[PDB]
């Protein structure tokens, strides 16, 4: 064989201790590129002025920060959705100045999911597998793309890009709600409803499997001894747990089907996170929670508050107090 | 099974609807009726539209006695004239 | 076989609804809460206890329909329907926000029943208690949330009121004056619910693509049998993907199952012991040594110290209205802005 | 500046060309079970 | 508390003369001040000249006097500035500029008195919140 | 009843058009019926719209989306994009309307009466996925249908009155194209511009000489595919690339389909050439523009000098330089400096936005419509309350921007999730492992260990 047909087989080896593939290709490059600038832009970068009025907010370790607060902080409003890579600097001092890590880092970032989502694809099907654990990952990643690319497309400029940080990550949450109310957004109550519900149906699959392990221990042994790495046994009673479950509520309410409850296991939280994504990218474009300020009116005329008018309360308190000197003018249109 | 009749077997039967075509509509319209004559908000204590202010006032009833809240909200009430 | 023995029989007959001696306390205090909640965010104000209106007979809808905490001025009374405060009047009762305290209290003892009820039947089918165990972290949750942290606090009116905007107002509040995100119990907890449905959604869809072919449908639900012996899924094939994909991978069921358990059981046990905190305002809300420099030098600035800007805002905004009981009169001039906004 | 920007357009095309011509070669086939897919 | 007679009773002119509006009259000039004029004056604010209100108490120190009926209906065909010195019919809605304020076009006498009630009468019931802005929300 | 239920099929109720892949002619029934769901709705819709329409106020205020389509194109309106005459609209209407009963009449007869496979009743509508001679025929014709199309906007524009110029001198009007841009280093420059700001791809097209050169190029190049494609054969290395098969397919068009999504999303998000800005309100750049115009104007009458006023930032508070000089809007705004429009652009100099200009040329028609554009910001909620978030209920506004833009990243999206749903199965399918793994033959079973 050829030396073209030899790497290719190499790349798509099912020998390999981590699988490469051709999505891999593109990923290890991209994904390495991005750690590295991320860590050492963590560690060590300047303070960057995010907001494009020459107020540089530091977020790395080296200057001033700690593991909470430390970020690798969006690029300039000033920028807007220019593309800003190094060589578009007059140096890397203006690079830094200006948010350039942010950028080499979220898009070198995006391409590698991406691309590991697709890897997901490929090695199921070297493997003889069915396909579809890619498209469960498409969850996680579209959020991803929600925050890290939609957002800031629709509000015109990466400096609005959720920030790669804890408390920036916090900043960028409380500045979402002052601006889309997008806790009364179904979207994302439907997000809620999925992480809320996967934890719940996580804990209670975790639970009745475990509480329907067959006996194959002594008491001075962990119960996990009595499974062993590909038996072809199932190591517990579905029947057992099924007649549990479907006592504990009713019967028709539990599943006697593991392919059955799986499927349920994998689509809820998929689907529910699909939503979140959406939320995010669509309130990317300022279709915004359910509006109720001022709903409820008195036969007078006079306001009778709702729970929803102390939410808009709060939300005034966000709007007004967030990035305090980059308004000159009474709306905040993006 | 428990031993209990399948719900399919009752919901489709023609008894249950005989009995259901006159039970259902009894309690929604019953329903209705605790709202449309008004009973509700005085059950529950519910101002109606204009009773939550007297006419110049702007200052919410808020009780803030414990043990003479009762007496309070009874005097909030009567200043609604 | 007397008559607790004939009791106990029919008690744990293989009905359509099981009821067990768990039941007892279960479905009254369950239907109790259940009954209550939809009594109040359908026909009861929060006139008299927030200047609230709450209810679908005043015009408001599901988003925003709730059952409110009593006034502050009640404490934390337990605001019996025969108490001092009602004294037996309903109405009254309802005005003064006795379904909060009688829901939160049915709810309490209705969970319990749960519980309970998860041990009676584990018994009696002979599985191990896990299930119960596993439900102890919502009840932490919900002790620290709704009972703990107003016990804490002045009285029952800043415990969560009993509705949706009315909870998206408790975050909102948690944020801009317990600075809740930035506690790591919290974010242990959010770790583990994240977590919880990362392993849901991966654990799921790993079995649903690793299946045996166990039938000739393309629709693979039907090659089931729920008392067949064999695996219906790869566990070999499952451990080599994920062993080349991310590194690691499960090889052993039973711990990948107690494992689902653990993560989010955790995380909200977690998270109740920050709620207990912020019970006594025992805050993760600063840095000192952020405020330290931030103050000496003008030009420092993190997203820490925005987040706090936020907060002030919040506060200020937010507690005129939020906590009429202080009759809180903010002037203009003092209401934290920034530049136009 | 100059330098980098080529050196980085250079690396790019190499591992696009990488994947293209990669997904080219006969991918339908490298799979276990029917690989004449053509 | 009920929207009365009284509520609805508002000044006609700057004589001392008063005009009482029918409910229908007063949900009229909800609607049509919605219509043609809450794009820019929603609450009783003006979000292209945040300087300048609805409320009644600006109205009345504006030249000629605007806190009255006539006022209202002349500012909606002829408007000024504050002072009265410049018509700025060209760049803010009115009868007279109809042709480049399209939704102007199809409102009558009837509603141009209708929407000047409405702005008389909303600050009676919302007090503060009229020309209040966000701060009272 | 062949192949409807699940012991036959293979396929259960909920993946029950999955039991239509081989019968090509109850599938063509559903295909012909689904499209006169599409065709019904863009009727139905349209007489639902010009019911509910009033000419004199602005379309964007009615939550009008198809009728902006028909006026773009030039049926309708006059000077300024005014609504002059509402009956075109009524005839598009009324005739998608009648057109969805015949191809909903077809589709319904296919579907349950006529012969459920063609492949016996006819060789030339018959057809098998694997015929990739036939696959590329039909392929052909429907390209040449697609150029047909594009020609059909190319013969409107240049010889049936035109289309809606926002951009025409004396303000925006129907015109006639014809001198339409023929140039492939035009047309295709614009393929080869980057998406990022200040460039915006194809999504900057910013004058309809090169929208209807466009589709000149387009039409020729679809109608020429189209004939090539009946007259030849896959070559070896598609053959090689490619999985043959009905579900393949249909992966390939779902990814095509989400990509133009996303696209459509960027087009009626940015641009207000081809999207008038008259009939569909002001983009999100264009509405912060607004205002910060709408400052300058009140600020400037009443004596303020905007090129010297430093704001609070030492940044000037109107006005500033772009990263690369140019004279631009400021406060938040300057992240919208590539924004062009026709109401702000008699204000630029070659150096951006010009101070003397600013300062004498400023015209009254230009502080209405930055107003109206400021105060109609695509900012609104759920139920339809217009602006931010904070806002009191009273303004009934979403623009139509947003609404279009946030239907068609959510499509898009599960367009692209139903892309790799599709194109994994057709590749588990085509080699034979989509129902599971061989007990008996467990790849994974063979394979050395990893370690
Ligand atoms: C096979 C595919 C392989 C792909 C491999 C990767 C190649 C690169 C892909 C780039 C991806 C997006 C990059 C940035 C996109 C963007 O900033 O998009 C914006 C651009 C438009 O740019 C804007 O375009 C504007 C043009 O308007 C100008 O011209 C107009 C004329 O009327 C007006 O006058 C206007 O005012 C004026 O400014 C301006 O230039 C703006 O400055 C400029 O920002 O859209 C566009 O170019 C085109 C639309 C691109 C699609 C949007 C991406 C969506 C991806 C979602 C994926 C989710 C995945 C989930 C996985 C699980
Ligand atoms: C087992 C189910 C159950 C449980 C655990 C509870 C529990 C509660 N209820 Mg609920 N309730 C229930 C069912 C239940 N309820 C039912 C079925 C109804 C419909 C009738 C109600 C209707 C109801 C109302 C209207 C109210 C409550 C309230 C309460 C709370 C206060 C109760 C109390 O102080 O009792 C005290 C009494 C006991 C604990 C009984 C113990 C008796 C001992 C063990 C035996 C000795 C008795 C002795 C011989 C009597 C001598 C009396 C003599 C001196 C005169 C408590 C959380 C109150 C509340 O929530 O306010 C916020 C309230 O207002 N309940
Ligand atoms: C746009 C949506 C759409 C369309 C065009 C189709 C079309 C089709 N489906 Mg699918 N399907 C759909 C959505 C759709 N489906 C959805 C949402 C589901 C989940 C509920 C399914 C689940 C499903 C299953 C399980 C099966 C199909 C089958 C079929 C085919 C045969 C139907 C038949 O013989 O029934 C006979 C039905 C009748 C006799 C009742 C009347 C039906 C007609 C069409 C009503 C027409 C009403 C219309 C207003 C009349 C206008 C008249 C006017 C023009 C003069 C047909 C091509 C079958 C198939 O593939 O067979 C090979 C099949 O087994 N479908
Ligand atoms: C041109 C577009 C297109 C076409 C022709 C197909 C065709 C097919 N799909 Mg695919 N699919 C698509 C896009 C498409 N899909 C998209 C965009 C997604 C992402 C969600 C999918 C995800 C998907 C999955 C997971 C599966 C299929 C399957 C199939 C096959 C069976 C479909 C069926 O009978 O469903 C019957 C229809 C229903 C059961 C209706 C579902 C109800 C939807 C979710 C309601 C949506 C809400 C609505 C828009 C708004 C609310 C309305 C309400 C208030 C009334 C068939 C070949 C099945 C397959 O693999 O076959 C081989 C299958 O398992 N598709
Ligand atoms: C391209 C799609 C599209 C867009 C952009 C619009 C936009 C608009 N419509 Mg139109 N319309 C559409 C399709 C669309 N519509 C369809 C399909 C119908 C038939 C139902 C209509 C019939 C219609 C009427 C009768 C009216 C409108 C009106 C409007 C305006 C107000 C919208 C509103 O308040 O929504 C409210 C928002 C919702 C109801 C939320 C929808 C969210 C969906 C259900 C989520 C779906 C997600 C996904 C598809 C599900 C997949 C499942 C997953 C598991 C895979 C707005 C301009 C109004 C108007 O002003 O006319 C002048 C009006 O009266 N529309
Ligand atoms: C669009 C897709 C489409 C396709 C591929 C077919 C294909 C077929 N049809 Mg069907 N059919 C369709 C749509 C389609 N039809 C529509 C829209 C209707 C409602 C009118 C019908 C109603 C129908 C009936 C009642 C019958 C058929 C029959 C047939 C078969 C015989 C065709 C023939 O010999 O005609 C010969 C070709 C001509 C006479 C020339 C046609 C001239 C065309 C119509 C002029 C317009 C062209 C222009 C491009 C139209 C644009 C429309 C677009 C804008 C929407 C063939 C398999 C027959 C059958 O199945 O027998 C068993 C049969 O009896 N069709
Ligand atoms: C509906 C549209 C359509 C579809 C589905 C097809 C499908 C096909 N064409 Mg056809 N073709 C079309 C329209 C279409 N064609 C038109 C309009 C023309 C005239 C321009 C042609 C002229 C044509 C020729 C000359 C040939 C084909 C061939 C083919 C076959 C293999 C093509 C392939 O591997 O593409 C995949 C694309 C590539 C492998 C290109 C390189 C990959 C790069 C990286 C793509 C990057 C693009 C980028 C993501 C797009 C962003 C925008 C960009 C401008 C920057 C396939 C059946 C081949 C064939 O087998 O004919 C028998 C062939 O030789 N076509
Ligand atoms: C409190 C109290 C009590 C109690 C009472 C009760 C117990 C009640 C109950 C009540 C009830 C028990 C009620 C109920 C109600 C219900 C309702 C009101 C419902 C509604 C529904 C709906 C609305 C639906 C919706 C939906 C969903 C959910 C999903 C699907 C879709 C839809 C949309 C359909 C007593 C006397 C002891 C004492 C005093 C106090
Ligand atoms: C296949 C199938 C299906 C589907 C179907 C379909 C989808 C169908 C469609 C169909 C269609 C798509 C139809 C349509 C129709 C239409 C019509 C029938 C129309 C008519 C019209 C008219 C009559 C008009 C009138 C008028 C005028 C003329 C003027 C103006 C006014 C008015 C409007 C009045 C299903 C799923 C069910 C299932 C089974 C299978
Ligand atoms: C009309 C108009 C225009 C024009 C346009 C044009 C001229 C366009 C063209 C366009 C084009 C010209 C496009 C193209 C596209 C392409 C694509 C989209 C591709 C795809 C590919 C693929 C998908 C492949 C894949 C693969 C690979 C990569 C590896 C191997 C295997 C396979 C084959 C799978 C303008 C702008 C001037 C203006 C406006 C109007
Ligand atoms: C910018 C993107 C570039 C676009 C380029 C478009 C090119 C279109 C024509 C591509 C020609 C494909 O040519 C492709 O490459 C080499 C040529 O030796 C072949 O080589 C491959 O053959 C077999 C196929 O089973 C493989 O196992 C083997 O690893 C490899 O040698 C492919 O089988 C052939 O199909
Ligand atoms: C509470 C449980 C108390 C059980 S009481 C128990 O009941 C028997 C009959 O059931 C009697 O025979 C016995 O004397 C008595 O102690
Ligand atoms: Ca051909
Ligand atoms: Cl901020
Ligand atoms: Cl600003
Ligand atoms: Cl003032
Ligand atoms: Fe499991």
């Amino acid at each position: 064989a050829n030396l073209w047909e030899r790497f290719c087989n190499w790349v798509t080896s099912t020998d390999n201790r981590l699988y490469v593939g051709w999505f891999g290709v593109i990923m290890i490059p991209t994904l390495l590129a991005a750690t590295i600038c991320f860590v050492i832009a963590f560690i060590a970068a300047p303070p960057v002025d995010i907001d494009g009025i020459r107020e540089p907010v530091s977020g790395s370790l080296l200057y001033g920060n700690n593991i909470i607060t430390g970020a690798v902080v969006p690029s300039s409003n000033a920028i807007g959705l220019h593309f800003y890579p190094i060589w578009e600097a007059a140096s890397l001092d203006e690079w830094l100045y200006n948010g350039g890590p942010y950028q080499l880092i979220i898009f070198h970032f995006l391409l590698g999911a991406s691309c590991y989502m697709g890897r997901q694809w490929e090695l199921s099907y070297r493997l003889g597998m069915r396909p579809w654990i890619c498209v469960a990952y498409s969850a996680p990643l579209a959020s991803a793309f929600a925050v890290f690319l939609i957002y800031p497309i629709g509000q015109g400029s990466f400096s609005d890009g959720m920030p790669l940080g804890i408390s920036g990550t916090f900043n960028f949450m409380i500045v979402f709600q002052a601006e889309h109310n997008i806790l009364m957004h179904p979207f994302h109550q439907l997000g809620v409803a999925g992480v809320f519900g996967g934890a719940l149906f996580c804990a209670m699959h975790g639970s009745l499997v475990t509480s329907s392990l067959i006996r194959e221990t002594t008491e001075t042994e962990s119960a996990n001894y009595g499974y062993k790495f590909g038996q072809e046994e199932e190591t517990y009673n579905i029947v057992a747990a099924h007649g549990y479950f479907g006592r504990l509520i009713f019967q028709y309410a539990s599943f006697n089907n593991s392919r059955s409850l799986h499927f349920f296991l994998a689509a809820w939280p998929v689907v529910g996170v699909w939503f979140a994504a959406l939320g995010i990218s669509t309130m990317a474009f300022n279709l915004n929670g359910f509006n109720f300020n001022h709903s409820v009116i008195d036969a007078k005329g006079n306001v009778i508050n709702t729970w929803a008018d102390i939410i808009n309360r709060a939300n005034l308190g966000m709007e007004v107090m967030h990035e305090r000197n980059a308004h000159n003018f009474p709306l905040d249109l993006a | 099974t428990t031993g209990e009749r399948p719900f399919s077997d009752i919901i489709t039967s023609v008894r249950y609807w005989v009995i259901h075509s006159i039970t259902i509509p009894a309690l929604f319209i019953a329903g209705w009726l605790f709202v449309s004559t008004g009973l509700a908000y005085d059950v529950f204590g519910t101002p109606r539209p204009d009773s939550y202010y007297a006419q110049e006032q702007r200052s919410i009833p808020l009780v803030t006695d414990r043990f003479e809240a009762k007496q309070q909200v009874e005097t909030f009430l009567e200043q609604l004239k | 076989r007397g008559w607790f023995d004939i009791l106990d029989d029919w008690l744990k007959r293989d009905r359509f609804v099981f009821v067990g001696w768990s039941g007892i306390l279960l479905f009254p205090c369950a239907y109790l809460a259940l009954g209550g909640w939809l009594t109040g965010t359908t026909f009861v104000t929060s006139w008299y206890t927030h200047g609230l209106a709450s209810s679908y007979l005043e015009g408001c809808n599901f988003l925003t329909v709730a059952v409110s905490t009593p006034a502050n001025s009640m404490g934390h009374s337990l605001l019996l329907l025969w108490g001092p405060e009602a004294q037996g009047d309903f109405t009254r009762w309802c005005q003064l926000g006795g379904l909060w305290t009688f829901i939160a209290l049915h709810g309490a003892f209705g969970l319990i029943g749960f519980m309970l009820r998860q041990f009676e039947i584990a018994r009696l089918v002979g599985v191990r208690p896990y299930n119960a165990i596993a439900f102890s972290a919502p009840i932490a949750v919900f002790v620290s949330v709704f009972l703990i942290y107003p016990l804490g606090q002045s009285s029952w009116f800043f415990a969560p009121s009993f509705g949706v905007a009315a909870i998206f107002r408790f975050l909102l509040f948690f944020q801009g004056f317990h600075n809740w995100t930035l506690n790591p119990f919290h974010m242990m907890g959010v770790a583990g619910v994240l977590g919880g449905a990362l392993l849901c959604a991966i654990h799921g869809a790993t079995v649903e693509n690793t299946l045996f072919q166990d039938g000739e449908g393309a629709s693979t639900f039907r090659a089931f049998n729920p008392t067949q012996a064999e695996e219906t899924y790869s566990m070999v094939t499952a451990n080599r993907f994920w062993s080349q994909i991310f590194g690691i991978a499960f090889s052993n069921k039973r711990w990948l199952h107690f494992f689902m358990l653990f993560v989010p059981v955790t995380g909200l046990w977690m998270s109740a012991i920050g709620v207990v905190g912020l019970a006594l305002n025992l805050r993760s809300y600063d840095f000192i040594s952020q405020e330290i420099r931030a103050a000496e030098d003008p030009e420092f600035e993190t997203f820490y110290t925005k987040n706090l800007l936020l907060n002030e805002g919040i506060r200020a905004w937010m507690a005129p209205q939020d906590q009429p009981h202080e009759n809180f009169v903010f002037p203009e001039e003092v209401l934290p802005r920034g530049n136009a906004l | 500046m100059e330098t980098l920007k080529i050196t980085v357009y250079i690396v790019v095309t190499f591992f696009v060309l990488l994947f293209v011509f990669g997904f080219l070669s006969g991918d339908p086939a490298r799979n276990p079970k029917r690989k004449d897919l053509e | 508390a009920e929207l009365t007679p009284e509520v609805l009773t508002v000044p006609l002119n700057s004589e001392g003369k008063t005009i009482t509006l029918t409910e229908k009259q007063y949900l009229e000039g909800k609607r049509l001040f919605q219509y043609a004029c809450a794009s820019c004056h929603v609450g009783g604010i003006t979000k292209t000249n945040p300087s300048l209100d609805l409320r009644t108490e600006t109205l009345a120190l504006a030249t000629p006097p605007r806190d009255n009926i006539e006022g209202l209906v002349d500012y909606m065909k002829n408007p000024t500035t504050y002072d009265g010195e410049q018509e700025i019919a060209e760049v803010h809605p009115s009868l007279r500029s109809a042709d480049i304020f399209p939704k102007m076009r199809n409102l009558t006498e009837k509603d141009l008195v209708a929407i000047a009630g409405h702005i008389l009468v909303e600050p009676k019931i919302l007090g503060d919140k009229w020309g209040g802005g966000k701060v009272y929300y | 009843a062949t192949n409807r239920d699940q012991e036959s099929s293979g396929f259960a109720w909920w993946a029950g058009n999955a039991r239509l892949i081989n019968l090509s002619g109850k599938l063509l029934g559903a295909h012909v019926a689904h499209a006169g769901l599409i065709v019904f709705w863009a009727g139905a819709m349209t007489l639902f719209e010009l019911a509910h329409f009033i000419p004199e106020k602005p379309m964007y205020e009615q939550g009008l989306i198809l009728i902006p389509h028909i006026a773009t194109l030039g049926w309708g309106v006059g000077p300024g994009g005014e609504v002059v005459d509402t009956f075109p609209f009524f005839v598009v209407g009324v005739v998608h309307l009648i057109s969805s009963a015949v191809l909903g009449f077809g589709g319904v007869y296919h579907a349950i009466r006529g012969p459920e496979t063609l492949e016996e009743y006819s060789s030339f509508f018959g057809y098998d996925w694997k015929d990739k001679n036939k696959m590329t025929t039909i392929l052909g014709f429907h390209l040449i249908v697609l150029g047909i199309g594009a020609l059909l906007l190319v013969a409107k524009a240049m010889f049936f009155g035109g289309l809606y110029d926002t951009w025409a001198p004396g303000g925006g009007d129907v015109r006639v194209i014809t001198n339409p841009t023929l140039d492939p280093r035009v047309i295709f420059g614009y393929l080869l511009k980057s998406p990022f700001g200040g460039e915006g791809w194809i999504v900057s097209v910013n004058n309809l000489e090169d929208v209807v050169g466009g589709h000149i190029w387009i039409g020729l190049i679809c109608i020429a595919g189209g004939i090539w494609h009946i007259l030849t054969t896959p070559f070896g290395w598609a053959r090689r690339a490619f999985i043959w098969s009905g579900e393949a397919y249909l992966s390939y068009s779902l990814g095509a389909l989400s990509m133009m999504g996303f696209i459509a999303t960027c087009f009626v998000w940015f641009n207000n050439t081809v999207y008038p800005s008259e009939f569909y309100g002001p983009t999100g750049p264009e509405a912060s523009q607004a205002q910060a115009m709408t400052f300058l104007i009140r600020d400037q009458k009443l004596g303020a000098n905007v090129g010297s006023a430093q704001g609070p930032t030492g940044l000037g508070k109107y006005l500033m330089r772009s990263p690369t000089g140019e004279i631009i809007f400021g406060g938040e705004t300057m992240r919208f400096w590539d924004f062009r429009g026709p109401w702000l652009e008699p204000l630029r100099g070659p150096n951006g936005l010009d101070l003397n200009k600013i300062k004498n040329d400023i015209q009254p028609w230009q502080e209405r419509r930055a107003a109206e554009y400021m105060t109609h910001a695509p900012l609104g909620s759920l139920n339809s309350v217009g602006g931010v978030a904070t806002e009191i209920n009273s303004v009934n506004f979403v623009s139509p921007r947003s609404w279009l833009a946030t239907s068609h990243f959510v499509l898009a999206f599960f367009f692209l999730v139903g892309h790799l749903w599709h194109a994994g199965r057709a590749r588990a399918a085509a080699a034979g492992f989509e129902k599971g793994i061989d007990r008996e033959s467990e790849p994974v079973l063979s394979m050395p260990s990893l370690d």
